[PDB]
């Protein structure tokens, strides 16, 4: 489950931690977000390879940019290299769902979703993932534009959280960032295992579960 | 299309010294969406206990069955089936179904009430025992049940000793199960007392 | 078919149902009651094969209906689950199984408790706070999981349901056309006539 | 891996004690020597299930018979009956049976396979492990064996199993029918895959799993 | 039809120490119920401190290990005898692995060594070039059985400190290389009596920043 | 992708305190057909290193003509040709290993399982396997077929681990050699009562057996079985 | 498989090697495939051990029966009763079966039954796997009214060159003698046939 | 994708085409314009296989834009149309065909006239007073063939539209989300801001 | 088909039956399957007749050109060009060649080439799918050194045999004797072979 938002104060993105071989749980402490560069993120779902090359690939391609012009790549252009990248492997079977988050002066703060069947959206909501349903839902009923940046940042640990509870194959830990014109700041790993409990308890949510 | 993983759930038994202990996680799912946090797989008949994993429709129905045949045992013997004789009971009823078997994997704990020996047992779908001293498994995670238990396990624990084992061998064996978890029961069994803990565990 | 809901509140139980009937390009239907009244207290939402679905309630509520006439008395809400579940479990091991899903929501007279069972075409019974059947699931449980509380009144069970349908309205793929809700307190079983 | 031997004065058969489900090891210490009558026993490899099922149901068949006919149950009915059963099934009931024993008519040693084919024998193997035996059977074997030389080649053709076979292993179980005698069920005969002292004591301190609830259950009336 | 792949079974586990690291591994090498060898080392010393082994299809594991040593030769030659740290190792074994996405290398792949601050590493990756670095992890036909125990006894999962009412952890502290070898001869003892593939020798690889050290131990060859 | 048409049986070997035995019957199989009966698949190479073949037989001869070359090739511009630069064992084991690895990685196999056995020049056994998907090991006994089955395990209880191969003489390794293939003769219905058998030793050097038989058959006991169960004439 | 029945001046030799192969393994190496179902007829079987046995022990079952009620079934009568369980469950058997008898009035008979259940009466007859590579040999060599000795070569030699070309027969060869004088079992052992 | 619809009325070329873009259960985005301008006096919609779409469409974009840079004149809507049957046409052949439908709207300067083209990712070109690609023809087909005229005004053209768009919301089973509607005039190219 | 080559004391003899089919229909029933790829090299085609005479055409080319430089190629030389072709395009073919040539150093040789395209040097050899028939027969009647009267003789009664029980076999025994003397065809009728 990974997810990013544009709200009043920027843009919010959240990941889930977890990898899976099957029904197999490979790993609970893995990195689904790339940091292309100061105002440059890449979110990561579906083949766990295909996604760190193609991705870290993506951040050697946006480096030239950078030499040959003389200015960091429009989060336009970071996103079209990886759509026509994975547009000429399209029928070869990678497996990739991601989300090009960032600010540059000329654009503002944007996000593109762009996937392995060569879809590119330009968009203000995405979820990506098994658990893309799940973050929606508590996502897209408590979203407003004006969120503070405190609000946003806790709805987004939020979504990540109800998609690691409800998807048997999202979990482990969420990872938040902020995206400003002052570009992308980490705001901390977040073990379920401690934030369930403390949620449960703090909001009164989860009502479903053995107290 | 594979009926033994479409709702998950993992089941574990253990001897110690005049004791046994059966977990259960509490997970009902439909694939990757989890349905319900409270789905027990543990049942009881008089003093023997019944773990079921497998597909939930079938958990059920080998419940409400056993239920059933131990009650009409009770009334024609005129006392509560035995561990040896419930296992026996268990396995003729499964390969009664050998060509159109229930999806499950139960597990038999319990005390004979006569000679005091605690006392554990697993089958296959279709029927066949597996008695074993030390532990048995059941469900999604059986593999990683197998992996804890060898190592975790030592013979003779004292009860408030056993529940520690059992316990960390389920806790961390659905842990690396996407179909298991999502809470934990732990029944400790003593000759004339049985205590009944709900573990606190992960919820993802 | 596809979106059958249940809440349970405080003092009742809500199930809202989706009014499309569609075979293949074509809204057949957009006013389509997917409900039978089993007894007085007990209402069954259902959703899965064409044909199936009708036929498996309307056998159900004979049955239940009978038992009422025969006994002067009506079932608890545990019961017809029960029995229902057992008709599935039947069914699956059948020639041609019902592939139907259902939703029981009851009020107990005697406990004076309102219940919600979710049941599949396997025969998977369980007792919830809030359930679903379908796609719909996989956006209105973790929506729940957040907004819900076990002593909201019927009037807060409402407004849960209008922030699932508007979530379902804004990322599910098909029209389903809304939805004719219904609540199941200690007062019988009455209809929402605007939703 | 399961062998049968005859002898001088009777039969000896053997087999390992390994459970498999899939490559896991269900079960350390099995027993796969089923008793038919007090006198003729049987070896089972397949399908768990349909070899304990198939071995209890012409049992109990055999049982009734003698009681019947006030005879000794013979190895010849045992061997019909489950051939019989066996091939109705058409190979469906799993069940790979070396059945020995002795009766008033002497001493036999049979093989029958899932779909109701029989063999007679002075050594025969079944199951994965039944290579490795056969090998060891073929190498040793020779006519008039006494009761300690039976036994020991059927220990040896086992013991091959367990090395050599990934889907056999632990510990020899045999059984001697020897005409005249009672038959003597040599549970765990050999056990020469005894596990090593730990490094550690896993033992945990006491409160280290978190609780939520506790309850007394009541098993009583 | 012809099949290109096969599975020689084994199982292998790393562990990361404070100033050092190990790469366990059985010496058993099996196809369906046979047994090829009872001493078949799959554990291997890469050069600058790096140990490696690349579980599942022996084949495909041989081709990538030679592979991955010939990368660490021209890789002194090309950049003027400079040592190929962890990290790096890491990333030149994703492109080898990633190269073959179309037909891959059906192997679980972990390496051991020392990061450039001196400090226990273990990195492990998928069959097509996915990689993390972690404290521990086990590969092959056991990593079902082991890696869970690991989990418990490694990072101290799901264990509380007494009395504390589930409130605080067990605390995270690294291990001695003696309780890291306990562990790991435990580990496999355990995967052995349950796995059929698993058994005959134990093969342990130990780097600290005075070499690689190798330990060996009978396993139960049944 | 191929299917093998005329194939050869179970090559078994092994490791004793000087050098190497390994051994392989004359039979090419056409399916069920026993078809040609003269048929050599143990071939040497140099003075120290035997490779024997079992498997599609029309690949035997493609890595014949493959060693034949090699030999060749190595004499080359090459005045130590028959010194301290003749081909060794594992200099010739490696260079199959990397072709049958090759083979089936561009998914036309040579269809095959070979043990390379010889004594190096610095008097060490060499004994390793390979066959067609490229798979390699080396253990005191090696056998393909058949022979993993039913020779190895009699081979195993001769030498068992790397201690016993300085305690296991010539003879005693020959004679459980010679007994492996008599039970392969018994209970593989691809098999022949002819083979072929060599011994590389680091003193005597190599030894090539031709036209050896399968001997000592115990059949008597075939006459006292009548019927499947209940007949007693 | 190598099976033959062979009709000479006093009755009929029926001939089998003892190889039974689950695929290239040799499950049974000391097999017998003549198979008693009366006195003087017996028969030798050729595909599924498992069906020709079920078979078999069904004819011996009516043979006693038919005994009892009507005495001595002529081999005619035997061939009838193996047809009509081959014929009516073509589709479930796996079943070549040779029938060979000793009537005092018919002499020596033997009758063929092949996979369809279809019955031929011929003056000798061979099958299983192994009888492909015998149909040459035979053809030539076999005449009618041979004496006992002159049928045993003729087996022996025909079975051996089976045995040697096909790998699914192999071990010994038995041969079961039928005549007025009674019922003779034969064993040949490799180390005399092989090298004939 | 699915919806796209085109209208040539007396003096304009009027396309229709759904904001929808859906992958699995999950409506993605409800704001897509499936549509580029290929001249100042050309526009195409576009449906069909996920990525190819675009990648279609911004490819013929930069050829008719190329060919208008070099030759520093706007081609006919016919010539435009040729030029994408031929690349369809080529493309259907190829190793990973696209998988792409096309309705092509112009106003030819020369001849004063609106044009439609209907194409299909096979190559099959059709001018047409209305056209759909899609389930939608199976309902506004036979809708335009009643209530269509040849000499409608736009705002008659736009209303025509409404009638297909509400018959589409009522029968369609999948929630398409609206249209985007674009008018292709002497006067260049304009979207219609609320529909 | 039915070919065989048989070496005797003078050369080689090659035999064939003139029987072609598709499926139970005799397409040809004079077919020549002897047929020359140098003046005393031979062989015997048996499998699919496009593979087999298009391996046949290339041979014949490639020794053509092999004489036009190096003079007359040996026996093994003409099986090794058959064995390259057979063996390096063995997923396209489907050929069962028998090659016989007659050197004045070698005299007499024949090489079979299975369908693997594995060679194989003989005393005799047979093929084709009327062979199975007759390994029986011929295994026990063949003796090496024979006379010309005698290998002819051998060979006639071998595919007299084979063309008997083969369905896929039958019209016309050619054979083609190849001595230092030169080269000899001769032609068998069924009138004659039939009743042997
Ligand atoms: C939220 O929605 C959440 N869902 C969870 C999850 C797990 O689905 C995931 O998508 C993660 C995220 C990645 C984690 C690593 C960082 C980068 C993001 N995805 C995985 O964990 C994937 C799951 C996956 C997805 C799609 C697939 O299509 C084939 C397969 C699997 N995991 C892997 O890919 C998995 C990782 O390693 C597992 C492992 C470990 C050890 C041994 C074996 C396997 N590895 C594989 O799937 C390996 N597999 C190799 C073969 N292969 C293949 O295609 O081979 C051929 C023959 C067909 C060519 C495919 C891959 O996160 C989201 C956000
Ligand atoms: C020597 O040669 C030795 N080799 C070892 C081995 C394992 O091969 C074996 O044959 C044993 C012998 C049995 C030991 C137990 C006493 C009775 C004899 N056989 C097994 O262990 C079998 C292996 C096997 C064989 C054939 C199979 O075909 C499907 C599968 C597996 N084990 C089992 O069958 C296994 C037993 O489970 C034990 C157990 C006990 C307690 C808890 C869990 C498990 N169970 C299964 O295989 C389950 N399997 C499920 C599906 N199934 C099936 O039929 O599905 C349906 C839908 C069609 C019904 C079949 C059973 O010993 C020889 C001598
Ligand atoms: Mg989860
Ligand atoms: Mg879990
Ligand atoms: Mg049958
Ligand atoms: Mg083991
Ligand atoms: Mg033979």
């Amino acid at each position: 489950t990974t997810l990013a938002f544009r709200f009043q104060g920027g843009i919010i993105v959240a990941v889930d931690s977890r990898a899976t071989a099957g029904n197999w749980v490979a790993s609970q402490t893995v990195k689904k977000v790339i940091e292309i560069n100061p105002f440059l993120l890449g979110t990561m779902a579906g083949g766990a390879a295909d996604c760190q090359f193609w991705e870290t690939w993506l951040g050697s391609q946006c480096r030239l940019h950078e030499l040959r012009e003389k200015e960091r790549i429009s989060v336009a252009a970071a996103s079209k290299i990886l759509s026509n990248l994975v547009y000429q492997y399209k029928g070869a079977g990678l497996s990739m769902g991601t989300m090009i988050c960032g600010y540059t002066r000329k654009e503002g703060p944007t996000i593109y979703y762009v996937d392995s069947d060569g879809t590119r959206l330009k968009g203000d909501i995405f979820c990506v993932g098994s658990g893309q349903t799940f973050a929606y839902g508590v996502l897209d009923s408590n979203y407003k534009w004006d969120l503070s940046v405190e609000d946003a940042l806790y709805l987004g640990k939020r979504s990540i959280l109800a998609a690691a509870h409800r998807d048997a194959y999202s979990g482990g830990s969420v990872n938040l960032y902020h995206v400003t014109e002052d570009g992308w700041i980490y705001h901390g790993n977040h073990d379920v295992g401690e934030l369930f409990w403390k949620v449960k308890e703090e909001e009164g949510s989860f009502n479903n579960v053995i107290g | 299309s594979d009926p033994s993983s479409i709702n998950g759930g993992i089941v574990v038994a253990m001897t110690g010294k005049d004791c046994v202990a059966i977990a259960c996680d509490l997970r009902l799912g439909s694939q990757s969406l989890g349905v319900s946090n409270k789905f027990e797989k543990i049942f009881h008949y008089g003093h023997v206990f019944l773990g079921i994993t497998g597909l939930a429709t079938d958990v059920t129905t080998l419940n409400e069955m056993f239920r059933y045949k131990t009650n009409l045992y009770k009334l024609k013997e005129e006392r509560a089936i035995e561990p040896e004789t419930f296992t026996q009971l268990v396995s003729s009823s499964l390969y009664e179904r050998r060509f159109g078997p229930y999806f499950v994997g139960p597990v038999v704990a319990g005390i004979n009430s006569k000679s005091g020996k605690p006392f554990i047992a697993g089958f296959d779908l279709i029927g066949c025992i597996d008695e074993a001293k030390d532990f048995i498994v059941s469900g999604t995670a059986s593999d990683q049940l197998f992996g804890m238990c060898e190592s975790l396990y030592e013979p003779n624990l004292e009860p408030e000793d056993l529940f520690e084992t059992i316990s960390q061998a389920l806790l961390n064996a659905a842990d690396r199960d996407a179909l298991s978890g999502w809470g934990a029961v732990v029944y400790i069994i003593k000759k004339d007392e049985v205590v009944k803990r709900y573990l606190k565990m992960r919820q993802d | 078919m596809d979106i059958i809901l249940g809440i349970r509140v405080q003092d009742s139980v809500i199930l809202a149902s989706s009014k499309a009937v569609t075979r293949g390009i074509s809204v057949l239907k957009d006013s389509d009651d997917k409900t039978r009244q089993l007894s007085p207290h007990t209402l069954m939402s259902f959703a899965g094969e064409a044909g199936d679905t009708v036929q498996f309630a309307e056998y159900i509520q004979a049955n239940i209906q009978l038992y009422s006439i025969r006994e002067d008395y009506e079932l608890s809400p545990q019961a017809v689950s029960s029995f229902v579940r057992q008709e599935l479990a039947k069914s699956i091991r059948s020639r041609r199984p019902y592939q139907v899903n259902v939703l029981i929501g009851g009020y107990d007279k005697k406990k004076n408790k309102p219940e919600l069972y979710q049941i599949d075409y396997l025969g998977t019974k369980v007792e919830l706070p809030y359930g679903a059947h379908g796609y719909s699931g996989f956006y209105t449980f973790s929506l729940l999981d957040h907004h819900y509380r076990p002593d909201m009144t019927t009037e807060e069970g409402l407004d849960l349901l209008k922030l699932c349908v508007q979530e379902l309205e804004k990322r599910m793929p098909m029209d389903f056309k809304g939805v004719i809700v219904k609540i199941v307190d200690k007062d019988g079983i009455r209809q929402v006539d605007d939703f | 891996t399961i062998v049968g031997v005859k002898f001088n004065n009777g039969v000896v058969i053997a087999a390992d004690t390994r459970s498999t489900q899939g490559p896991i090891v269900a079960d350390k210490n099995c027993a796969k020597l089923h008793r038919i009558s007090p006198k003729i026993w049987c070896a089972g490899a397949g399908t768990a299930a349909d070899t304990e099922a198939v071995t209890q149901l012409i049992g109990s068949n055999i049982e009734l018979h003698s009681l019947y006919t006030s005879r000794e149950p013979r190895v010849v009915s045992a061997l019909q009956m489950l051939k019989q059963h066996l091939f109705k099934y058409q190979g469906h009931i799993g069940a790979y049976l070396i059945v020995a024993g002795v009766d008033p008519t002497g001493s036999h040693l049979f093989s029958i396979h899932a779909h109701g084919s029989t063999d007679v024998g002075y050594y025969l193997s079944l199951g994965s492990g039944s290579l490795a035996a056969m090998a060891v059977l073929e190498s040793h074997w020779k006519q008039d064996l006494t009761k300690e030389e039976a036994i020991k080649l059927a220990s040896d053709a086992i013991q091959a199993g367990i090395w050599n076979d990934l889907g056999s292993g632990s510990n020899v179980d045999v059984c001697v029918m020897e005409i005249g005698k009672d038959a003597e069920y040599l549970r765990n005969y050999l056990t020469p895959n005894v596990r090593e002292e730990k490094q550690k004591s896993y033992k945990f301190p006491r409160g280290t799993t978190a609780v939520l609830k506790e309850s007394i259950v009541n098993i009583c009336d | 039809q012809f099949n290109p792949y096969g599975d020689n079974g084994g199982t292998i586990l790393g562990i990361a120490g404070e100033d050092f690291a190990v790469l366990a591994g059985d010496t058993r090498n099996i196809t369906d119920y046979s047994i090829n060898s009872r001493y078949e080392p799959k554990v291997f010393d890469c050069g600058d401190n790096i140990v490696m082994s690349a579980n599942g299809f022996a084949a495909d594991g041989d081709a990538l290990v030679k592979r991955f040593k010939n990368s660490v030769k021209w890789y002194h030659f090309d950049h003027n005898d400079k040592k190929l740290s962890i990290n790096s190792a890491a990333r030149n074994i994703q492109h080898l692995l990633y190269g073959k996405r179309f037909f891959p290398y059906y192997v679980h792949t972990i390496i051991a060594g020392l990061d450039e601050d001196g400090k226990g590493a273990v990195y492990s990756f998928d069959p097509v070039g996915s990689y993390e670095r972690e404290q521990c992890r086990a590969g092959g036909a056991a990593a079902s059985l082991i890696m869970p125990f690991l989990d418990n006894q490694v990072n101290f999962k799901n264990q509380y400190e007494p009395g504390t009412n589930g409130k605080v952890k067990k605390p995270l502290k690294y291990l001695s290389v003696e309780e890291v070898i306990k562990l790991v001869r435990d580990s496999f003892t355990s995967a052995t009596e349950r796995h059929i593939q698993v058994g005959d020798g134990l093969e342990i690889l130990i780097v600290t920043k005075d070499g690689v050290r190798k330990e060996f131990y009978e396993l139960k060859r049944d | 992708t191929q299917q093998p048409i005329v194939t050869g049986t179970s090559v078994i070997s092994m490791k004793y305190d000087n050098g190497v035995i390994i051994a392989a019957d004359n039979l090419g199989s056409y399916g069920s057909l026993l078809r040609f009966n003269g048929v050599e698949r143990l071939i040497p190479v140099g003075d120290n290193t035997v490779v024997g073949i079992s498997g599609d037989i029309s690949d035997m001869q493609h890595i014949e003509r493959l060693l034949k070359d090699l030999v060749t090739e190595n004499a080359y511009d090459n005045p130590l040709a028959d010194a301290e630069e003749a081909l060794e064992p594992s200099y010739i084991f490696e260079y199959l290993a990397t072709v049958m690895y090759q083979r089936r990685s561009k998914m036309n196999p040579l269809w095959n399982a070979i043990i390379v056995a010889g004594v190096q020049s610095n008097g060490d056994q060499f004994l390793r396997y390979v066959n067609l998907l490229g798979v390699t090991y080396s253990s005191p006994t090696l056998a393909t077929g058949f022979g993993a089955h039913m020779a190895n395990p009699l081979l195993r209880k001769v030498v068992d681990r790397e201690s016993d191969i300085p305690k296991t003489t010539v003879q005693v390794a020959e004679e459980a050699i010679v007994n492996a293939m008599r039970v392969l003769y018994y209970r593989d219905a691809r098999s022949s009562r002819n083979f072929s058998l060599a011994i590389i030793d680091k003193n005597t050097g190599l030894t090539f057996k031709k036209n050896l038989q399968v001997e000592n058959m115990k059949w008597d006991f075939a006459k006292d079985i009548k019927g499947y169960g209940t007949q007693k004439i | 498989t190598s099976i033959m029945a062979v009709t000479f001046k006093d009755g009929v030799i029926l001939g089998a090697d003892s190889r039974t192969t689950t695929g290239a393994y040799i499950a049974n190496r000391v097999t017998d495939k003549l198979t008693r179902v009366h006195d003087k007829i017996w028969c030798c079987r050729s595909g599924s051990a498992a069906d020709t046995q079920a078979i078999a022990d069904i004819v011996q079952y009516h043979l006693e029966l038919y005994t009892s009620q009507y005495g001595t079934p002529s081999t005619e009568t035997a061939a009838s009763v193996f047809k009509e369980l081959c014929y009516e469950n073509k589709d479930n058997l796996t079943a070549g079966i040779i029938v060979a008898g000793y009537d005092d009035k018919n002499k020596g008979e033997v009758y063929t039954i092949p996979l369809g259940g279809s019955v031929h009466k011929l003056p000798y007859a061979i099958a299983g796997s192994g009888s492909t590579f015998i149909y040459g040999y035979c053809d030539k060599n076999f005449r009618e009214n041979m004496s006992k000795e002159e049928t045993v070569d003729f087996i022996k030699h025909s079975l051996s060159q089976a045995i040697k070309w096909d790998g699914s027969s192999g071990g010994v060869i038995r041969m079961v003698v039928l005549t007025a004088a009674g019922v003779e079992r034969l064993i040949f052992y490799p180390d005399e046939y092989e090298q004939l």
